[PDB]
DNA sequence: CAACCGCAAC
DNA sequence: GTTGCGGTTG
């Protein structure tokens, strides 16, 4: 099935999530072969597809990630901060519905983010 | 007809999602053993888009060769799977297996395989 | 021992 | 492009 029967539990529980959801190091992995420049244009050119891949760098977790609940503001935001893109995007990870919320230096292409409880959405499931 | 072909499966952290077992250790850049497999329980179109990512505490986000598939009949095999990113000696990759529905499905894998720059090898002298 | 680096042989 | 195995090293 989609969820644990208890997703709350599971994520306010598993040291997997507690982990993650504080805020912390990530970085994004795409096209890691190619000049840094092109990393950075590629970069922001999927992030207005509404989508990218980052890593929690300290624990090596890899994530590909939707920004939808072409992308909003709400989940894909540029303006808010300049020089660094604030992203949303919402998933069900290991049965439990999460909504991942970090941001990114559109410079250096790394940044910090946390995974958040969606209970909304769990609610639904 | 016959019926018979996901092989060995083994649990993923996600309780929608099974995936073939791998070897512990392998080679860098080598193809796998079996083809790996990501089997769906809860009903997933066909054609939905599967990749894997792949890293650990060591190498935040490892290189990998073919890693996206589409699901057919509740399985997406992957063709050529391999690792070209080392894991780190005594270290495992931790894999996260995305399917990507609205909103995407992830699974991970905890310490799913080891890869070496020479694989394993028999004992040496 | 279990990594890494190299590379000869196919 | 694949593989097996010697030289080394921490």
């Amino acid at each position: 099935p989609r969820v644990v029967p208890d997703q709350r539990s599971k994520f306010e529980n598993e040291e997997f999530f507690r982990k993650l959801s504080r805020e912390c190091e990530i970085k994004y992995t795409g096209f890691r072969d190619r000049p840094h420049e092109e990393r950075q244009a590629r970069f922001q050119n999927a992030c207005r597809d509404g989508r990218s891949e980052i890593a929690f760098v300290a624990t090596g977790t890899n994530l590909s990630l939707q920004f939808f609940p072409t992308p909003s503001r709400e989940y894909v935001d540029l303006e808010r901060e300049a020089g660094k893109v604030y992203l949303k995007a919402p998933m069900i990870l290991n049965g439990v519905c999460v909504i991942w919320k970090g941001w990114i230096d559109l410079q250096r292409l790394d940044g910090m983010g946390c995974l958040e409880f969606d209970e909304e959405r769990a609610q639904q499931e | 007809v016959l019926a018979d072909h996901p092989g060995e499966l083994v649990r993923t952290d996600s309780p929608n999602f099974l995936c073939s077992v791998l070897p512990t250790h392998w080679r860098c850049n080598k193809t796998l053993p079996i083809a790996f497999k990501v089997v769906a329980l809860g009903d997933v179109p066909d054609g939905t888009l599967v990749t894997v990512m792949a890293g650990n505490d060591e190498n935040y986000s490892a290189e990998l060769r073919n890693a996206t598939a589409a699901m057919k009949n509740q399985v997406a095999r992957f063709n050529d799977l391999r690792f070209v990113g080392r894991s780190g000696r005594g270290k495992s990759f931790t894999l996260t297996i995305t399917v990507f529905t609205n909103p995407p499905q992830v699974a991970t894998y905890h310490r799913a395989i080891k890869i070496t720059v020479d694989g394993p090898r028999e004992p040496r002298r």
